[PDB]
């Protein structure tokens, strides 16, 4: 059934799945109109698909134009992050496609498992954990090719840079985790944590900073006192 | 009117003619039930004083043949049975209305609830439901299973409705996903109605069928298709009108003759819920929705 703390580790064995989170594909503005009522004016989004075991995600940048002369947004763009996951199921080689989809809103069940009945055998799941996938937009070069994008479009994309070399996806998705609650916590606090010393740079082909072992266990903690902290300025503790 | 003759009543036993049930006592000279109406369906049915578990029942309809009851001590039941030698049958019912040991179908003149609850059933059609094509009559019980509920397990006791799945290749067509799951009506419209039950009058058919072996049997996945058969309808934004006015019509029926008491556990509260306050059907079944509010404003 549904994914929670008893059965996290499930993520790391060898079962093809990924994650799909829909919070960033419609995405808007509102504003006052000069005769002072609001509208709302969308921005470009995108579906986050990730696959936890190797860090791929497949970023699908969801452009304005497929808005426009649509109704019912919210309800469109959840069966529009569905059609977009079925259509990439469908374009990668049978053992390939994955096993298992898990979704990060239970509003996504259904327009997906519509959307996937060709695909009996792969199973759709909801979870109980409340993962920050939506500070996803807080990673800057993710924030940059989904605002860039003049059409639709698929960006492919490590979100765990090469820490595979030197840590298992169980410790790769615990700090992606820990690095986007921050994010989602405090983004200019979390940014500050992450970018303060300019001798660590983030290489072209990388998402995040190089950070030596010894310095990631120096970030972890900092963004753990962050995820306190506001946890305390938030309810006074 | 038509008779269905009893051998004897051998066990103490709650019998109900359509909406009418009376008690007959261990050996009570009980001879069966006369003055039955010509032309609709009809079910007799059972419940044992001793083990109120297991309703059962047989639909017939006396135009078919001669049909009585008689207990059978080895299967430990009442079977109903078809007398092929008419006059054997003629002289039998006969003798059994002169010693008066009969109940007579129990019809008030002002009263068109049994027309209303049958309005669409027909014989033929329940035979294809019940598999038995040796008898004229369908047996039916608490416990049968239907063909969903065996996809999810003995083929030849089973209730073969049609099967409805709103999550199905056959609901959903490709590049319409979301338009087809949040209106129903290519599904209702052209698979069900165009393609498998060809007219309205079968597709109420079954529904009414549904409802009534709900109700008098308890049978668990005849509920699910009766609620199933009024979500199609509620949730297709394009619906004939005259089938929405007749559902209003059968609906009403089904819930001014549901007994009060069962409520809790034949009315499925999200179907319910939906069909009269969100779904596209929403103001379209006046009746209904009266009599349930008037009614059952609990589940509501
Ligand atoms: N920078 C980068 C780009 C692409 C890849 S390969 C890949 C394939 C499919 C989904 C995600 N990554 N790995 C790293």
């Amino acid at each position: 059934g549904a994914m929670n703390s008893s059965n996290y580790a499930e993520l790391f064995n060898n079962d093809i799945k990924l994650f799909v989170d829909d919070t960033n594909v419609y995405r808007v503005t509102v504003h006052k109109t000069f005769e002072g009522n609001v509208a709302t004016k969308a921005i470009n989004g995108c579906i986050f698909t990730l696959n936890p075991k190797t860090g791929h995600l497949f970023l699908k940048i969801i452009h304005t134009s497929v808005w426009a002369g649509q109704k019912r947004l919210s309800q469109l763009a959840k069966w529009k992050t569905a059609e977009e996951v079925s259509a990439l199921v469908r374009s990668l080689p049978k053992e390939e496609q994955p096993k298992q989809i898990i979704v990060t809103r239970k509003a996504m069940l259904d327009p997906l498992e519509v959307h996937m009945l060709d695909f009996p055998n792969i199973a759709i799941r909801p979870t109980e954990l409340r993962l920050p996938f939506s500070a996803a937009m807080s990673i800057d070069k993710l924030s940059d090719v989904v605002m860039k994008a003049t059409e639709p479009q698929m960006v492919l994309f490590n979100i765990y840079d090469d820490w595979l070399d030197r840590i298992s996806s169980y410790t790769a998705f615990s700090r992606l985790t820990l690095l986007l609650r921050a994010l989602k916590t405090n983004e200019e606090s979390a940014k500050m944590i992450l970018l303060s010393d300019p001798t660590i740079t983030i290489k072209s082909y990388h998402l995040w900073p190089s950070f030596t072992d010894e310095q990631w266990i120096t970030i972890e903690s900092q963004m753990r006192d962050l995820i306190l902290t506001e946890y305390g300025r938030k309810y006074n503790v | 009117m038509n008779t269905v003759p009893f051998t004897s009543a051998p066990i103490e036993v709650t019998i109900g003619i359509d909406q009418y049930s009376f008690n007959v006592k261990e050996n009570q000279p009980f001879h069966g039930i006369k003055d039955i109406p010509i032309g609709h369906v009809h079910v007799i049915h059972f419940q044992h004083a001793d083990n109120s578990s297991m309703r059962y029942g047989y639909w017939f309809d006396c135009r078919m043949g001669n049909f009585y009851i008689q207990y059978d001590p080895k299967d430990g039941l009442y079977k109903m049975m078809e007398e092929r030698d008419g006059a054997k049958f003629e002289n039998i019912v006969h003798n059994f209305k002169e010693r008066q040991m009969m109940v007579s179908y129990p019809k008030i003149d002002e009263d068109d609830t049994w027309y209303n609850l049958t309005e669409f059933v027909q014989m033929d059609k329940i035979r294809k439901i019940v598999r038995k094509d040796e008898n004229q009559f369908s047996y039916v019980d608490s416990s049968m299973t239907t063909v969903q509920e065996n996809e999810l397990s003995d083929p030849a006791h089973s209730l073969n409705y049609t099967v409805i799945n709103f999550k199905s290749r056959e609901a959903i067509r490709p590049g319409h996903e979301m338009e087809d799951f949040l209106d129903k009506s290519y599904y209702l419209n052209t698979v069900m109605l165009q393609g498998i039950f060809k007219n309205s009058s079968n597709y109420f058919g079954e529904l009414q069928f549904a409802f009534l072996n709900a109700m008098f049997f308890g049978n668990y996945g005849s509920s699910l298709q009766w609620h199933a058969m009024i979500e199609l309808i509620c949730s297709s934004a394009t619906v004939p009108k005259h089938m929405l006015d007749k559902l209003d019509e059968i609906l009403y029926y089904q819930i001014k003759t549901l007994p009060e008491q069962y409520s809790d556990i034949l009315l499925n509260e999200r179907v319910w819920n939906i069909c009269l306050y969100s779904s596209f059907q929403k103001n379209s079944l006046h009746n209904t929705e009266k009599i349930m509010e008037n009614k059952y404003p609990e589940l509501l």
